[PDB]
Parts: C-alpha cells; structure tokens; sequence
C-alpha cells in the first residue's frame, strides 16, 4: 500500500554541497582504461608542502624570488614577512593558491632560502620569527627575544626554517578584511649577522632565493571559494 | 569524498557510477 | 636546519626540527582532491526562446547559446562553429568595460585552482530555470564526440530533441521545482582528460587549434523549451594528476 | 506514522534512459508463448561480425560490390578505404549500420575479398593497412612499409584481411565532424603486386567482391542516435 | 538490459512484467 | 521500481519543534576542538538551585536586597512573599528568570535569609509558609498555626527555609493572567519573635539578606517564550 | 535533547553533525 | 485478485480490508 | 483505538505520544 509521507518544508531547494549522489542517466558505463597513468596525487595538502617562490620588491617595485645581501650589516631586516597565508608576499606560492580554497589553517609553516651566491662568499643570517603582542621587532636585539635560527652559510646551500604554530585558537584564518588576532600571527624578519664576506673578484651582491609551504604537521580545512578578481 | 549517507544507494553500482577498469 | 634545495626536494619539517617544541597536528580530510571537488559550483548557461514542441536550431542571444558544452574550461562558439567547442581563452562579453562576465562557459572555480595537469571523474550536472515561471523544458545529452542529430521533426509538433534514444529529460508543470539533475559517466575516448593546456594538435594535418585536445568534454546538452537556465557541475569521484602550477593573482 | 521526505530539486523530471521501471498496469498478463521460435540473437555485436558489402565506385560513379583487376600493375591501389566506421565506403554495410548507433569501438576490422574472376585467372594482391601520421601511401614502397598481407589466388576463392587495433587510445569514435585523431586511423589499399594473368578465352577483367565487419575482438559502446536523414 | 536497481521491485515480477510460459 | 507515496495534508509545513533533523549541507567538519573548557552545565535546573536575590522595597521605594530589623516586635511581618515564580519580589532571581521559560513547576523552595547585622547582636524570627484558602495571615497567631521555623542568630550567620510543596494538583502554573489555584499557592511571611537585641555602640537596623532558589526536588518543564518587554 | 525518530539518521553521523575531537 | 506488490501492506490487515468472520 | 499501521511508528514513542507515570 502506498506510504505516507510529509513533505518538509525545503521541498525543491538545490543544495549544491548535499551529500548525496542524484540519478545516473547513462550507467552500465566503463571510465576509459587508466591504469597506466602515473604521478596521481589524492590530498591538496601535498601541494601545500612543495617550497615555492615568495614574491619580494626589486629596487624599482618589481617583483622577485629573492633578495640581495652584501659585506654589510645592516640594522633593520633584509626582508620581512607577515605570517598569514594572506601576505601579499607569498600571494602566489602554491600554499597560498590552495589555502584561498580554503577557511582555516593549523600547523608549521617552512621558509626555504637558498644561497645562491658565490662558493666563496660567506656569512651568517639570523631568521626570526616573532610572534604578536607587542608589534613588529625593531632591532636585531628584539628580533633575536624571539624565535630565531642562525643560518651559517657553507657546503649546504639552503636552510629550511620553521614558523613554530604558536596561536590563541587551534585553528587559524586564511584571510581577512581587517588583522585579527586569528588571522595574522606575527612576522617573520631574516637579518645579517655578520657582513657578507668574500675575496677580490667577486660581485658585492648575493641573491638567496626565498619560498614557502606547509610543514610536516600543517592542515587546512573548509572548502571555500576565494574573492574573485580579473587576470591580468 | 562527500559520502555521508547511510543507506545504501538505490541505484547500482555500475549505474550510479562510471566502470573503473584496468586495461591491464 | 641546513639542506640543499638543487636536490629537487627538502625535508617538511615542524617545529621540533630547530626548537623545543611538539608536532601540533590534528586529523583533517577535507583536503582530499575528492572531496574538494564533489560539490556543485555554476559552470554555465543556457537559454531558449523556441517553445518545446518546435525544431531544435543552435542560436546565440547575447553571449548565450541554447546548447552546451560539458567541460570545466572555457567554452563558446569558436570562428562562427555551429556549436559550442572548447576555447583557448577568456573574453570580456562587453567590447568597452574590460570587465566580467566574460562571454566564454566555464567552471570559474575549475579554471582559477586546477593544480593538476589532468584529471579524470564523472559529471553530476544541474540545470536550474533563473525565473518562477511554470518549467517546461526538453534536454537532450549527447556523449563525447556523438552525433549532436541537429535533424528536422520527423513527427509534428514534438520536441525533436527529445527524438533520440540520447539520454534525455522532460519536466513540465505546476507540480515540478523549476530544476533537472543527472550524474553522466566519463565518456570521452581519451583516458583522462588536460586540466589546462594541451600541448598538440587534434588533426593529423596539424591544422586544428594548437592546444586543445580531441574529444576533451563530458559531451553536450541542447535545450528546447522558454527560458534561461543556470547550469552546474560536481565532479563526482575525481582524480588528478601531475601536480602543476595555479593562475597567477596580481600582487596585492 | 508518515514518513518525512526531502523532495529533491528535479521533482517530475522524465528521465528517458533512468535505469528504473514504472508502474504496471496490465499485470498477471502471460505473454504469448513463442518457445518454438529460432534464430534469436541477444547481442548486437553478433551483427557487427557478418560480413557485408562495401560500396565500390563504378566507371560512371555508380555503386557496386567489387572492384576490377586485370592483367597490369597499376601504380597506384586498386582501391582505398580509410579506417572510419564513418567511411561512405562501408556506409551501407551491417558493421557501420550499428555502429551509427554507438559512440565508440575497438578491436579488429576484418576486410574480406573474394576473387570472382575465372578459374584459370591467376595473380597477387598486396593488401596494406598504413597507421596514419605520415598521411596516405603513395606507392607500393610505401604501402609494404605498414601492415600487409600478400593475397595469392587459387583454389581458395576469399582472403580474410585483419586491420589490426592500433591506437592511442583505447577506444575510438564512431562519426565525427572533422577528422580527428581518435576518429580516423589510417588507410587500407589493396594494390596489384602481380598482373592478373590468363589464358586465351577468359574476360580481361575480374571482379572482386568486398566486405567487411568486427573481428574477434571488437566492441562497441554507448547506444547513441545518428544523425537523421531522409530516406531515397 | 538497464536494470540497475539495487532494492527489489515494489510491484510482483508477475505485475511488473509479462509472464513468460512455454507451451511445451 | 518507484514507491507509492500517499503526501499527507500538512505537506511543506515547516515544524519550529519537531523532534528531527534536516540536510547537512557542510558536514564532515571538525567542530573545534574545547577539551581544554571548565564550567559547562547540562541541566538549567543548576541554575534555578543556585540562591538568588528577592528585591524587597526601600522606604523610599527603591529595589534593595534585604530587609530591616530592630529593637521591636511588630504586630504586622516585616515581609510577605507570596508563593508564586510570578512574584515580583524574585522577579530577578535567577530561579524566576528560569521559571520564566517554562509553563510548570514542582517541588521543594528554599528561601536562604543572611543575618548581617553585629556579632554583637542577636534575636530570633519566626519564618511561616501559609497555604491558601484562608487568606494572608493577619496575625503571629495565625502565621504560627501553618507550617513555620523558628530562626534564632548566632554563630551560623544564615537560615536556609523550605516551602514544601502543598498542591492541590502535581505541578503547578508558573504564570497567571489572574491568580488561580494552580499558580498562587500562598505567602511565606517573617515575623519577628522576640526583638533584635543589642549593646550599647551598636546600630539601631540591621540588614537581612533574602535569596530564593529551587529546592532539591525541584522541577521545571515545558519550554516556553515568556511576555516579551522592553529592556530599561 | 530532541531526538525522537526511531530509524537511525539517513546521513551520516560525520555529516549530519559536527565531529567532536579532543586536542590531546 | 490484482495483489501484486512485494512489500506489506502499510495499514493492518484488520484496517485495511474488512474483518471476515463466521457467525458459527 | 483506531492502530492500524503495520510498521513502526517513525517518531519515538516519548515523543509521539505524552509519556504516562505515576506519581505513586
């Protein structure tokens, strides 16, 4: 006999993001023969852990995956990010292009700089990260309070350099209209220890190749869609 | 991948979806 | 601590590596490519302004087709072609304003984070009626590569889109919500399908448009019947391949 | 007590290929027994495999099932088929009449010929499938390069070509607007690598007849309507 | 032949479709 | 095949209490993560036990959380509290706030009063429950003759009172438009036995404490919206 | 608090409520 | 006569159909 | 009075129906 039933006061409505499948029209289908393809990946967050290039500001505002160093020491940062996966710094990283797709992020995060100088220029960064409170370290002697690792240069051409996740929450913002404390997680400053060192013959700048991903323990979560914006 | 439902589909397998087959 | 970036690949470190600290992570899933994906996003529309009962004829209205291509990337009437065929770029519709809509069909969503080279899936489709009036609308699906059958009625007033053994929907009424829903199979004759770009020619005289692929869609749906037509895909068991890079955002 | 329903947003929608039943409404009906019948068949590829004639072009355009062969060596082939289940040359036959009605195919083609011509008739034929990308064979140097088979004649009257599956992909189309490289593969010509030779008393011209059909492997998919067309 | 239903038919197979019967 | 449904009269009707879930819409999320919290409650019940203050009125009319005693024994109670969740003397208490949201109560009162008067002085007061039926008592005479308690200061600085339950019916109004036997179930008034005594150096008034709160058998139920009004 | 059907939920228990997790 | 669903009937068989019964 | 229904009530019985007790 037929079955009552009482029709909920949705009836109709499209939800894009149910959880349930509709009707097959064309079934009994074989998905062409795949079996051969190779370098299938099934988690995004494998992209989010391949380094890739920070954008920093050449001396004429252009954009470059590195920044230069020389015989010098100077007494503010050679460069400075904003630890949010909104910095416009790493804006087109891969971690970034994925984590607009998303809503939260937990986890470390890696700065890879790589030495691309001579293999006779010597010296020593020191790589900080500090997190907020009392706003943006202003001498080597605040940025140093925090944490930091001395980066010695040498055979070994890079250094991987973690930003620890210290926050409030468990989770924190991918973007924002205006910084909260959820959302932007302090800077992250590398700074000359000791000058650039070299012999005669050799260019007085240094170029260290910069890049961001996500660390060993770095997650994101909620799919979301990113603000639009035209290509150009 | 956004398969929360309890009961089983109404629909068969080979209908509801694509035949996965190896060539090989 | 130290590494060699030249060696292709570094160590994904967490904040024990260099300090005093612990591993902080928390299960998560909603990152898997299958579940990112299995959801509707709009991808198309369609519009007709020939009754049900009448001769299918492809026309365009402003931009708008009454017939689609199944395909994320960007699709539109290329070089005056009868039907809809898989572009190779984005245009603005308007000459002037240099600003969206643009007047190529595409899963906007698809096309600004596709971080794969290829990928392979079925196709749940929803097709939605942009106003309240009553539906009544005829939708022919035609497989990859099929016969699209732009034929004549071989019986008077009847909808000849709906003369076919094509798979095809029919809703009409006062009784109806305004809105079609189907999941197709992958039916395209290449076993997965370019993401972005494809690097040859279609034709054996390289004579096609250098980058797209032969038969890359999920096939076609032709419309008859009043009205405007929203259209959405979700990609249902989906998989990719080959990692590669996103589209570029201008720097903030 | 009744039951609650969510009403999806395709409420009334026919779906002409759902692969469910509707309600009966003559039921406990026998259906007119017919156990005496023969000559049932339950798959379509069964048809695909009888071999039918190909349309062969007549001095006066007109079509027939064979083509002529005498006692020369012509330069060029005899015929030529390319390998399309769209080819006007076997649009007529029973493997391209079902094959209009699905998507795609795979697996061999078998091209059978049989030499009609006179008993005492004698001579070689040099049957060649050439894999498209260096376009059509020229000559019989370059028809001999690709996949062949040497037809002698005698007391076996037919010849059983195999046009082997050799593609890059796993299936391939049907029909096609413009040729592509999953809709056209290639080309089949039959050249004369002997004269037709004879005694005195037999007609110079013999006629071949032409078929074609699926091999043992071959397959189609995806039921489809072709595009219509008023008959003449 | 397109019968991908994974629950049995709610109609009897005697209603839902002709009774097949041999008449030896 | 497709089920017989038979839509019942009320289809699309939108339930604001019905006992049932509906689509998810963005499962499958973590809900962030609080093993850290203290302090949660599960029952609102808590709530109306813990002791609240009645608002007695000043000499002035002013809302005040006690009430004065001295040197004398009045003829009259120096306060009358009618047994009711509707009084406006607990109108702030906690267990009114509660009882607001609810259509019935049941179960034991307690009505705490804190003596915070000198050390130095002392007194007793004669705590009575009156049922109704007969009316307010008018008299010490009449007060003592229902159900009453003897509170005499000292040490222990307060008296924890209980108005039992007496109900003609097992669960009682928690609101009225007029009083009925269903929701006003009498007075708990105080009277001062013997007078507040005292030395020399000492104030004349000293101040008691009133608080109210459910008792340990006390019970609340059915949800409900109170009369709405205008904060100020 | 509210729960009165007897038939288990149609979706799952991960996508028809939010999923509990204690941090340690 | 004419029954031919697989499932039972929703409504008792008491309610559904009329209640024979032998007066001896 | 008036039951007809072969399978169970969807909803609990706790809340389809006012729940009886003594207070005894």
């Amino acid at each position: 006999s037929p079955f009552p039933v009482t029709v909920r006061e949705h009836a109709g409505t499209f939800f894009s993001t149910t959880p349930d499948t509709t009707v097959p029209v064309y079934g009994n289908t074989i998905s062409t023969p795949f079996d051969y393809m190779c370098g299938e990946f099934t988690d995004l967050l494998s992209l989010c852990k391949i380094p890739t290039f920070l954008g920093n500001l050449d001396s004429n505002k252009k954009r470059i995956p590195y920044f230069s160093a020389t015989n010098s020491t100077p007494a503010t940062p050679l460069v400075t990010y904003q630890v949010t996966l909104s910095c416009s710094c790493m804006a087109n990283s891969m971690l970034a292009a994925v984590a607009r797709n998303f809503n939260q992020y937990r986890g470390s995060l890696n700065y890879l700089f790589v030495f691309t100088g001579s293999a006779m220029t010597k010296g020593k960064f020191l790589i900080s990260y500090t997190p907020p409170g009392a706003g943006e370290p202003k001498t080597l002697d605040q940025a140093m309070q925090a944490t930091y690792a001395i980066w010695d240069l040498g055979l070994n051409s890079s250094y991987n350099f973690t930003v620890p996740f210290i926050s409030p929450t468990h989770y924190r913002q991918t973007s924002y209209n205006t910084p909260t404390i959820t959302s932007v997680d302090g800077w992250l400053t590398v700074w000359q220890l000791t000058p650039l060192t070299y012999p005669l013959g050799v260019p007085n700048d240094s170029h260290i190749l910069t890049l961001v991903s996500g660390g060993d323990d770095f997650t994101l979560r909620m799919p979301v869609t990113f603000t639009k914006y035209v290509p150009q | 991948g956004n398969e929360g439902v309890i009961i089983n589909n109404y629909y068969s397998n080979q209908y509801q979806n694509s035949i996965d087959l190896s060539a090989n | 601590g130290v590494d060699n970036a030249e060696k292709g690949k570094v160590s994904d470190d967490n904040a024990s590596t260099d300090f005093v600290a612990e591993p902080v992570k928390l299960p998560e899933n909603q990152t898997r490519v299958s579940f990112f994906y299995d959801r509707s996003t709009l991808s198309s529309v369609l519009q007709s302004t020939s009754d049900v009962s009448s001769k299918f004829t492809p026309s365009t209205a402003k931009n708008l087709q009454n017939s689609i291509l199944l395909t994320p990337l960007p699709s539109d009437i290329v070089n005056n072609s009868v039907l809809p065929e898989q572009e190779r770029w984005i245009s603005f519709a308007s000459p002037t304003t240099q600003k969206p809509p643009y007047k190529t069909k595409q899963d906007w969503n698809f096309i600004m984070f596709s971080p794969f080279t290829y990928y392979k899936c079925d196709l749940e489709v929803t097709l939605s009626k942009n106003d309240r009036e009553t539906i009544s609308s005829v939708v022919r699906y035609v497989p990859c590569g099929a016969p699209s059958d732009l034929s004549d009625q071989t019986m008077p007033q009847t909808p000849s889109l709906a003369d076919t053994r094509d798979p095809h929907m029919w809703v009409v009424g006062q009784g109806t919500t305004n809105q079609i829903s189907f999941v197709i199979p992958y039916t395209s004759p290449l076993s997965v399908l370019p993401s972005v770009w494809f690097n040859g020619f279609s034709n054996f005289d390289n004579s096609s448009r250098f980058g797209v692929a032969p038969n890359a869609d999920f096939g076609r749906l032709l419309l008859q019947g009043q009205g405007t037509f929203s259209v959405h895909y979700r990609y249902k068991k989906m998989r990719v391949f080959c990692p590669r890079p996103t589209v570029f955002i201008p720097w903030p």
